[PDB]
RNA sequence: CUUUAAUGUUUGAUGUUCUAACGUUGACCCGUAAUCCGGGUUGCGGACAGUGUCUGGUGGGUAGUUUGACUGGGGCGGUCU
RNA sequence: GUUUAUUAAAAACACAGCACUGUGCAAACACGAAAGUGGACGUAUACGGUGUGACGCCUGCCCGGUGCCGGAAGGUUAAUU
RNA sequence: AGGACCGAACCGACUAAUGUUGAAAAAUUAGCGGAUGACUUGUGGCUGGGGGUGAAAGGCCAAUCAAACCGGGAGAUAGCU
């Protein structure tokens, strides 16, 4: 659900909280963590190649199941744990021989639920099998590009992948964004819509709450100098050019998409 | 360049000829799997007395490839059983990789890279029929059983 | 380095010159490619950087004879 | 000989298919108790992409520069033979 | 809340929110003659850029100029030959 | 619970006076703002000059910055004093 919470105080007053109450409460599961270092935006060498990143709470990294490599083995769910690596939820699944591994939680998966990845594989939210043996019109998430390399498509919240028509040995795809996509029908994806999708009713109410996000704050160019920004700054608030990129690059229009090598792949552009 | 040709490939020689063929056919092709041998006006005269041997032992390890193309029709048919649904609608697939396991575990041993199957693909339960590549001139036709498990 | 394996061809320098004379310094490079070539005596693949002038090069001298100048001045192939 | 018809060659244009060049920040094994790299076996693209030389277009992102003189101070106005 | 350390603390910057646009992953973009790295061990409810700047009511008309996005009828057009 | 309130340490520097060859190459006194957070601080590390960093003042980068400092070209050049 969503709060709205009270103005208790200015910077409070316009807070649209998204509270998750089935949401574990506690610490995850240890043996699946890795060490997290935060980059800062700069590369190997120091310097900033993407600007607006810094600072922020410190995150353990989550050993997140893309591939799902052991098949044919009948999983159930634990519990819910909250991931701040991705705006999408996690369920900690436990296999029936004993393993333990992290999966990004589909819409229909609560507590207590059963899931079956395999080649048969009943076509239930949160099943796992190749598209060869997935119907045409169903909602898919964690779709990959490549046979075994794991969940490159619809990972954010409330995304998903709608299959078309399959049209040979390869598989076309209606993507998010509105772009149909041709992949080869190898592929592994899951089926079912993944989980939380009031992701936009979050508002963060506040410039803090953007601020340990790891974002920094944004210097428009028109309020920069002409040394610093293409916009530079006049006399006054003057812009008097065609909105570019700090690097004299134009904005607003202009397709930077250069590639030659996968357009094959695409077959309709987005709108 | 100036190679001479080696074998039975396609029809741009007759077994040993001075053509005009461009080097990107010569390369990687010619060269790495036999068929051929490059003349640069020191192996002219040298292969002219190896067309001699060489050819006439290359006459007999044709008629052995032939003799295992008909050793292997002694089935003419190989039943595999795979996992699938109705209509004919298989879970997984057979290609090249599983022909030769069947045949190697059942009979006389074969390449996977011999399986000519350009289309191609396995979809559906019953007979099919796929050829081979025992030579340039010569193909074999062996008939496979697929089974719904 | 952009250096052909067997000519041994390096990138030189030289200007840009434009219309109106002037000269701007540049670099012409060679037109190195990483090709694999199948050699009879050692029944190897063997992996080169060269040139696409040095391919017609190993044509004619053959691949036997370019990996002993090869292996006459110590380059590692 | 002007014109045209038909086998066989040579060179261009389009379209399909194939793999051996090439790519692979796909999978497996080894060096090797190693997310580098290399080699091997497959898978997918594939003569495409990408790179080198030349070439047309764009290109204050960057660089070197120019932006006259007389003048009842200078600028503006006016003039320069 | 931040700012001209050492004459300017502000109506300047930032801000949550909003809108446009680019980007299908070997992503765009950026740092690097390159390898590679950040983006991101993230995957369009995500990332970058731009403008405005809580919230409420709204954002009217104009595509001639410049830029951007598509079109192919037609003309010019380099290297090449 | 709060980028809540009053107010010490702590951080900062809005007003006035003194000081202006000063106790001080920006301080003292009396007042002043924040003071559980976009807070502050100790230690270590990284980003190097047409570059870095910048809640953006062309501010800061060793008492300096519309291109730091040191050495070299170099006894640059000066129709100027």
């Amino acid at each position: 659900a969503v709060v709205k919470c009270k103005p208790t105080s200015p910077g409070r007053r316009h807070v649209v909280k998204v509270v998750n109450p089935e949401l574990h409460k506690g610490k995850p599961f240890a043996p699946l963590l890795e060490k997290n270092s935060k980059s800062g935006g700069r590369n190997n060498n120091g310097r900033i190649t993407t600007r607006h990143i810094g600072g922020g709470h410190k995150q353990a990294y989550r050993i997140v199941d893309f591939k799902r490599n052991k098949d044919g083995i009948p999983a159930v769910v634990e519990r819910l744990e909250y991931d701040p690596n991705r705006s999408a939820n996690i369920a900690l699944v436990l296999y029936k021989d004993g393993e333990r591994r992290y999966i990004l939680a589909p819409k229909g998966l609560k507590a207590g639920d059963q899931i079956q990845s395999g080649v048969d594989a009943a076509i239930k939210p949160g099943n796992t099998l190749p598209m060869r043996n997935i119907p045409v019109g169903s909602t898919v998430h964690n779709v990959e590009m490549k046979p075994g390399k794991g969940g490159q498509l619809a990972r954010s919240a409330g995304t998903y992948v709608q299959i078309v028509a399959r049209d040979g040995a390869y598989v076309t795809l209606r993507l998010r964004s509105g772009e149909m996509r041709k992949v080869e029908a190898d592929c592994r994806a899951t089926l079912g819509e993944v989980g939380n999708a009031e992701h936009m009713l979050r508002v963060l109410g506040k410039a803090g709450a953007a601020r340990w996000r790891g974002v920094r704050p944004t210097v428009r160019g028109t309020a920069m100098n002409p040394v610093d920004h293409p916009h530079g700054g006049g006399e006054g608030r003057n812009f008097g050019k065609h909105p570019v990129t700090p690097w004299g690059v134009q904005t607003k229009g202009k397709k930077t998409r250069s590639n030659k090598r996968t357009d094959k792949f695409i077959v309709r552009r987005r709108s | 360049m100036q190679v001479i040709l080696l074998d039975k490939v396609a029809n741009l020689g007759s077994l040993g000829d001075q053509v005009n063929v461009k080097a990107g056919y010569a390369r990687n092709f010619l060269v790495p799997q036999g068929k051929a041998v490059p003349a640069t006006k020191k192996n002219i005269e040298f292969f002219e007395a190896r067309r001699a041997e060489l050819e006439a032992k290359l006459a007999e390890v044709l008629a052995a490839a032939n003799a295992r193309a008909e050793k292997i029709n002694a089935l003419e048919t190989v039943t595999i059983a795979s996992k699938a649904g109705d209509e004919g609608k298989l879970f997984g697939s057979i290609g090249t990789r599983d022909i030769a396991d069947a045949v190697t575990a059942a009979g006389v041993e074969v390449a996977k890279s011999e399986v000519r199957l350009p289309n191609g693909v396995l979809r559906t339960t019953g007979e099919h029929e796929v050829s081979f590549q025992v030579h340039s001139e010569v193909f074999a036709k062996v008939i496979v059983n697929v089974v719904a498990e | 380095s952009r250096v052909c394996q067997v000519t041994g061809k390096r990138p030189v320098t030289g200007n840009n010159r434009s219309h109106a004379l002037n000269a701007t310094k540049r670099r012409f490079l060679p037109n190195l490619h990483s090709h694999r070539f199948w050699v009879e005596s050692e029944k190897r693949f063997v992996t080169l950087r060269v040139s696409a002038k040095g391919m017609r090069v190993i044509d004619k001298k053959g691949i036997d004879t370019v990996l002993a100048e090869l292996r006459a001045r110590g380059e590692k192939y």
